[PDB]
């Protein structure tokens, strides 16, 4: 019946709207730090960097 | 993203969201499709004369060989709300006429798989549910055209063997093809209010035992009850038998209330012995002043009371059921009488023949009433094999006791064998060019779908589906349409009135508007809200 | 279905797989009890896995199958149909199932050949219907001349027993069935004649009582033998009546009221035996049980007692000695007394029973089976119980056919006469049908190791042309006249064969489809 | 006459419509 | 040996699931390749579970068997019984495969029957020994008259591609199989005919090539096409050679000789060029690698260099050109040079070729394979392959029969002649040796869905009286002359579908014990 893969199949709107939310969740980000009133972040790693 | 924000918060909207299940897409609309055509396909090797049978398990591992499309899906363990409705289809067919519960699921599915088609030139669910419904009455009123019959319950019973023998023709019952079929006639018009034209099939009792063969079935006018006769001395034959129809226990009388009667002397001691020897033979007495000979009692008998029967000649049952003496005091003109003081000449009943038939080496002993005056409950008498040749008897009749019903609601039929759809699949494609506006593939994906049910008669008798179908429905056209359809054996011409294929109008007038309504409802969903696991 | 589908644990096939699985476990079914057919064939013994196992040997093919429990769905219908077999005429019930399994087994036959199913349901329902009149036709009736009648019990009894584990005692147990069921003389009800099985003793050792035979012992100070007693029996309650009103006490002021109460008690209990011994009895059978306060009573004059016999020993001792229930004593003349000779007790297997030797109108039996083990006397009440159905019906059908291979011989004749008769669509069916009626004189010549490939043949060039009495011969291994060896069956139990497997395998046949619904608590 | 009957009891007549329908989903997805 | 079994995780049967299990693993088998017997059976898809699964569809039964992997004991024997069949005569796989099962499926009737299996197996071999006159007295010869030979060997070829994927493709598949053994002309040593693959196009667009196409096209600045240019092929290295003096180095004192022997050897690689262009040749074949040094030196002198070709490469070059292989250059005068006109260039599928175009004693073919999917490119290579090793050895065996079901026909004939001149031990066994010989034009009929209960019958009616060549007509569904259709098949295909499927149900009908032993990393 039917795709018979073995992944996952996603179509229609869904992923029209979750490449729009992808976008927006790396330019929520970087909004802070644009101009001269922009502000630093701090980007901590897992080794303790 | 799902279950969570473009600012990192967590984004949940319903419990249980990571193991829910929704499909809106494209494929919503197919996967209902795919879901209702396997039914259809399941129940397509059943239709007509030639149809193969299914064998059922219970969950207890019950075995029921059934063919009527109603026990078959309902024995099912589907866990598909598309086939669900596809049960309730068949259930509600069943419920109204009972004859076409086979042929209703294979005119659903007939309807989406042309829908499938329909769906992929861009045309709207909707659109195509909105087109079924002026094709479906183009049906409707091109089924009432040639419909007559002569039924007057005296003497022109032949129009009503030949519609049963349709309805039995597709069962087991074919060996008593004959037999049987004047049994389920005669069965209904000894029952039925012709005044009124309702008749009730609780007075038709349908019984079984196993034993004996299918061609020792007979149609006892009167009742049949597990005879439960006290005393083993009993007579096991009355041939005139005035019965007295009670509903009183033979015992002194207990109140209701709590009572705890106080007994101080040793004269109230002797007091309570003659109370229940002069009680006993009270009740006794007041039988054989109305002149009766027969006892019928619902509740139990005590010993003291057994051996007063013998005396006096007196045979009584023991212990029968709640409906089963309502069926008595009809049969025999008697009324059910409350107490023994209420007892008279009036209120009992008359009976012939009242005797028990042992079968082979059981203890069983049933009732035969051979007898009666002028009786309106019947009791039919199914033997068999085995168990699955009696079971499937029970619902093959009812299905002949219901044909004969929908006779008394509507005096109008139809011939079957597939001619009444081949003649409506021309109307509406006659109806389609007049006009072919927006319409005219909805109505052309409605016809393709009516000549599903009769090419599954030619898949089943072994001929070819497009060679038969191309010839009858030609026949038709180039000449006025006759009742013409097909056969297993074919009996030599395809004629349906000579052949005597006869079903009812309203039989297959709610066969087009059931499955219609159940399509409308399954093409007018676009998402699925199921769950995923159980737990 | 299969493709996508729609089921939580339910599993379904069609026409692929549902044939395949009803054509095994119904040909597997009659392979099993294909090996206790005829009267060489062997026995099974039948076991559990343990928790009370009470492992019961059978020869019966209806016995065996009601306790295997088989999971195959269509395989319970052939157990389903034994059962109605044992039930209906109690013999045939093997003979069913081997003749249901050889019309699926010709059936499997024309898979392969491309024959639609329901032309071999068309095929088999004209050769059922040729095949009754062949037994119609060859049935020998016996009206008056009763002193060949008599005779010709005894070889439905011999045929009946030689299948059985009674092979070398036709001598004796053929006299115990038919004397036992001519002792009826009326409706055979097939609970007058109570079996009872003891240990110790061969079966030679076994015998039909010419009275009747019962427990419960006479009491404690009563006499044990009275002669020509007047039997009556009862049905009512001794003592502890609580009689018939419910919610009744005793409100007395003092406790001298209660001891006039007790002794008032105990005096219309003293005046109901009172009105037992007015008849003019020596012996009395309660139903009920019978208490001390009675139990004197009787032994203070003279009278038996036997309490609690048991709900069906009141009628079989009212059978056995003419009398009635009569539950109330309140009308001496119109309650019909017993009639016997002697009630003296004897000694069976160290447990003494009463005999009531010398009843008249004795339409009751008492088979006293005795045998080496409990599995043997297990067997040998089935063998017995088969035996007696069948001269219970030949008494009320006096129709008769001959056994041994010939009535199946003379039904496959009719039908192979009829299948030249008929197109080729239904012909080949319909010698299928004939061809599974051969295989069942062919299961009995090969049980005995005979050569079953030629006397079949034999058989079939015999019906051929004439020789409509002639059978199989099991006794030397040959093909004989059926009328002289004296080897008969009723004609009841032989259409009951060919009528139930005809009607169980048309059922199997028509499935196209098997859906089994998931089962709960099978994990 | 019907001229001949020609039963096929078989499995292939199922598995021809899963190559249809598996067929059918890769026309459709990349339609 | 079940009852105190001395095994440790070992199992086995006798007798009773010994050859229970072996009829039901070896008819399973040939009911699995039943539906692709016939010029109107289905094919096969082949599958795996996954982890490069690479589906292979196949109709012939050797490729089917050999990859299903059977856990059946004595499924096994069938499955390496059509690998034989595969490997001598390259056809009549599937046929072998139908007729051991349906021997062993009457062999399965005969259980009942109570005969000896060493009778059905003495009854066999007389009922081979006459099948084998059937088919040695209908064969047709074909000496002289070639212009009637080659109209048998497209008979041969239209009748093994109809039951394959090349249905509607005889008009041209025929001529690509007939001329291919045809240029041979002489030993069929089946290598010579190279298959190349290429996917665009349907299978009407393959084609014989006249010449010859390779692969590793020439070299980097050498001519793309010589005219009448003389081909040497050689077996020799070119460069970083190491010259078999196992434990040799170049012990100097100074970098300034490591100079002078590095020169020196390539003044002798250069040396070893020089005695190859001394035999006047255009075009160079080398099956091992030539490296940068020699090919500037084939660059300089016009010379083409093929390196790298394959190891039977060079074989099929040596058969194409009429050459030698030539692996050491020091005599000019004996070595035999190849001939050739055009080794221009060509496409096939974006992949340029190298055409021996016009080359003279040209045995030696190429198929240019061009399909639709892969799945076709791998059926119509094995479909041609089951095709010209048939040709092969019809060239060297010119006896032929007649297929079609013709030749089954003749060869029960035989049987059923000689099963009624014999006792009725081994009668039994002739005539189930018969019926089994008639299902091979009855699965044949049915796959068709054609009235196999009927043509058969008529087969059988035919062949009763006169008509050695009357067969089955697949064409229209009658029965017509095999002589004028032209379907005929070779004698030595149909011998060992006769004698091979009589050899392997010898076998496992000899069977009694099935004793398998403790299978390795199994729990
Ligand atoms: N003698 C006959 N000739 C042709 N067709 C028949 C004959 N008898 C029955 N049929 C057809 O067989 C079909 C059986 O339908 P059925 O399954 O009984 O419907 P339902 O399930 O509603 O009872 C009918 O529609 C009828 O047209
Ligand atoms: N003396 C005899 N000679 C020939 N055949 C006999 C003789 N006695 C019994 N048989 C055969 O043995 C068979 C026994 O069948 P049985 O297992 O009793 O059937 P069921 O189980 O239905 O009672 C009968 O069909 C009968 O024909
Ligand atoms: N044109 C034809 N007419 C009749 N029969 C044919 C024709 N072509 C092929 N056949 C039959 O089809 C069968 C195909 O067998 P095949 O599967 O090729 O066997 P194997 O697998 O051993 O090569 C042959 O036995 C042959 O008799
Ligand atoms: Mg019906
Ligand atoms: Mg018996
Ligand atoms: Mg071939």
């Amino acid at each position: 019946g039917p795709l018979s893969v073995f992944g996952d199949r996603s179509t229609g709107e869904t992923i029209r709207s979750q490449n729009v939310m992808a976008a927006a969740s790396i330019a929520n980000i970087v909004k802070s730090s644009l101009g001269p009133v922009g502000l630093d972040k701090m980007l901590v790693d897992d080794i303790g960097d | 993203t799902l279950a969570f924000d473009e600012y990192g918060r967590p984004f949940l909207i319903i419990k249980d969201q990571d193991r829910k299940s929704r499909l809106m897409g494209l494929e919503a609309l197919k996967s209902h499709i795919m879901a209702a055509k396997a039914v259809a396909n399941t129940m397509r090797t059943s239709l007509g004369p030639n149809g193969l049978d299914k064998m059922m398990v219970d969950k207890d591992g019950d075995v029921t060989v059934t063919n009527d499309g109603a026990t078959i899906l309902s024995m099912m363990d589907v866990d598909h709300q598309i086939a669900k409705l596809m049960v309730e289809l068949s259930k509600s067919q069943d419920d109204e006429i009972g004859d076409g519960t086979t042929g209703v699921v294979v005119l659903a599915g007939a309807l989406l798989e042309e829908a499938e088609q329909l769906l992929d030139r861009g045309i709207h669910p909707i659109r195509i549910a909105d087109g079924y419904e002026q094709a479906a009455r183009v049906a409707i009123e091109h089924l009432d055209k040639i419909s007559d019959s002569v039924l007057v319950d005296i003497k022109d019973t032949e129009p009503l063997i030949q519609t049963a023998k349709t309805t039995l023709g597709s069962k087991v019952v074919n060996s008593c093809h004959r037999q049987m079929a004047e049994i389920a006639v005669n069965a209904v018009l000894t029952v039925a209010d012709m005044e009124r034209r309702d008749v009730d099939f609780e007075l038709i009792k349908v019984e079984g035992k196993v034993g004996g063969r299918l061609e020792d079935t007979k149609l006892i006018k009167g009742v049949i009850v597990d005879k439960d006769f006290s005393h083993p001395q009993m007579p096991k034959k009355v041939e005139d038998a005035k019965i007295a129809i009670l509903t009183c226990p033979f015992e002194p009388p207990k109140p209701k209330t709590k009572h705890k009667l106080d007994v101080t002397s040793v004269e109230d001691y002797k007091a309570l012995q003659k109370y229940e020897k002069e009680k006993f033979e009270e009740m006794i007495q007041q039988i054989k002043e109305t002149g009766a000979n027969l006892a019928i009692c619902q509740w139990g008998f005590d010993d003291e009371a057994n051996h007063l029967l013998l005396q006096n000649n007196l045979p009584a049952v023991r212990w029968v059921g709640g409906p089963e003496i309502e069926l008595i005091a009809i049969a025999t003109g008697g009324r059910i009488v409350p107490r023994f003081s209420e007892l008279t000449a009036e209120k009992l009943g008359f009976a012939g023949l009242v005797q028990e038939i042992s079968f082979g080496t059981t203890k069983d002993k049933m009732l035969v009433i051979e007898q009666c005056k002028n009786s309106r409950a019947v009791t039919i008498f199914i033997r068999g094999g085995n168990k699955m040749i009696i079971e499937e008897a029970k619902r093959s009749l009812h299905d002949a006791l219901c044909v004969i019903r929908n006779l008394i609601r509507d005096n109008r039929v139809v011939y079957g064998g597939g001619a009444a759809e081949i003649s409506c699949a021309l109307a509406v494609s006659q109806e389609a060019d007049k006009c072919p506006t927006l319409e005219q593939y909805a109505m052309r994906a409605f016809a393709d779908a009516l000549e599903v049910i009769p090419m599954a008669l030619s898949e089943n008798s072994g001929m070819n589906p497009i060679q038969t179908m191309t010839e009858v429905r030609a026949r038709q056209v180039k000449e006025m349409n006759p009742a013409l359809g097909i056969d297993c054996l074919h009996k030599g011409t395809n004629d349906m009135k000579q052949q005597h294929v006869i079903e009812t109008l309203i039989g297959k007038k709610q066969q087009i508007s059931l499955a219609t309504q159940m399509v409308r409802m399954i093409l007018k969903i676009d998402d699925i809200r199921k769950p995923g696991e159980s737990e | 279905a299969p493709v996508n589908i729609f089921k939580a644990g339910a599993d379904e096939e069609r026409a692929e797989t549902a044939r395949l699985t009803s054509f095994i476990g119904a040909i597997a079914i009659g392979d099993l009890v294909k090996s206790t057919l005829g009267p060489k064939g062997m026995d099974k013994i039948l076991l559990s896995s343990g928790r009370d196992a009470s492992l019961m040997v059978t020869n019966d093919g209806a016995t065996i199958l009601k306790n295997i429990g088989v999971d195959n769905p269509a395989a319970k219908v052939l157990v389903d149909m034994s059962r109605v077999q044992d039930d209906e005429v109690g013999d045939g019930t093997t003979s069913v199932t081997v003749l249901a399994a050889e019309l699926l087994r010709e059936a499997e036959s024309l898979i392969a050949k491309k024959i639609h199913p329901q032309t071999i349901i068309a095929g088999w329902r004209e050769a059922t219907k040729a095949a009754r009149e062949a037994l119609l036709s060859s049935a020998v009736d016996h009206g008056s001349d009763e002193v060949k009648f008599r005779q010709d019990l005894m070889n439905i009894a011999g045929t009946t027993l030689s299948s059985k584990l009674l092979t070398h005692h036709k001598d004796h147990f053929t006299k115990l069935a038919v004397e036992a069921v001519l002792r009826l003389k009326g409706s055979g009800n097939l609970e007058a004649i109570h079996i009872i099985k003891k240990l110790g003793g061969s079966l030679a050792d076994s015998y039909l009582d010419e009275g009747f035979l019962l427990d419960k012992k006479i009491g404690v100070n009563q006499p044990k033998r009275i002669e020509n007693a007047k039997i009556l029996i009862a049905n009512t309650g001794m003592d502890t009546d609580k009689i018939k009103i419910f919610g009744s006490r005793v409100r007395v002021d003092s406790t001298a009221k209660v001891a006039e109460i007790e002794h008032a008690e105990k005096e219309k209990m003293k005046e109901k035996v009172e009105r037992i011994l007015k008849h003019g009895i020596n012996c009395f059978i309660n139903r009920q049980l019978i208490y001390n306060y009675p139990e004197q009573l009787f032994g203070a004059a003279g009278v038996m007692a036997i309490e609690h016999a048991d709900f069906a020993g009141v009628e079989r001792l009212a059978l056995v000695t003419g009398g009635e229930i009569a539950s109330t004593f309140d009308h001496p003349e119109l309650v019909k007394l017993g009639s016997c000779k002697l009630i003296e007790e004897v000694m069976i297997g160290e447990d003494k029973l009463i005999h009531f030797s010398g009843v008249a109108l004795g339409e009751a039996c008492t088979i006293v089976l005795r045998g080496a083990t409990q599995q043997i006397l297990d067997e040998a009440e089935r063998s017995l119980h088969d035996a007696l159905c069948v001269l219970a019906q030949t008494v009320k059908d006096s129709r008769t056919v001959y056994g041994g291979g010939c009535s199946e011989m003379l039904m496959a004749h009719a039908v192979t006469q009829l299948a030249n008769r008929t197109p080729g669509k239904e012909a080949v069916a319909m010698e299928s049908y004939a061809k599974a009626l051969r295989m069942l004189p062919t299961i009995i010549a090969d049980n005995a190791g005979y050569d079953s490939a030629d006397l079949v043949a034999q058989l079939r060039a015999a019906h051929s042309e004439g020789n409509t009495t002639a059978g199989l011969d099991m006794r030397e291994g040959t093909i004989g006249d059926m009328a002289i060896l004296g080897i008969t069956e009723s004609f009841q139990v032989k259409r009951q064969v060919l009528l139930s497997a005809a009607e169980a395998a048309e059922v199997i046949l028509r499935v196209d489809n098997i859906i089994k619904a998931a089962p709960r608590k099978r994990v | 006459r019907g001229k001949g009957a020609y039963q096929d009891r078989d499995k292939p007549a199922q598995i021809r419509f899963s190559n249809i329908s598996a067929a059918k989903a890769v026309a459709d997805a990349i339609r």
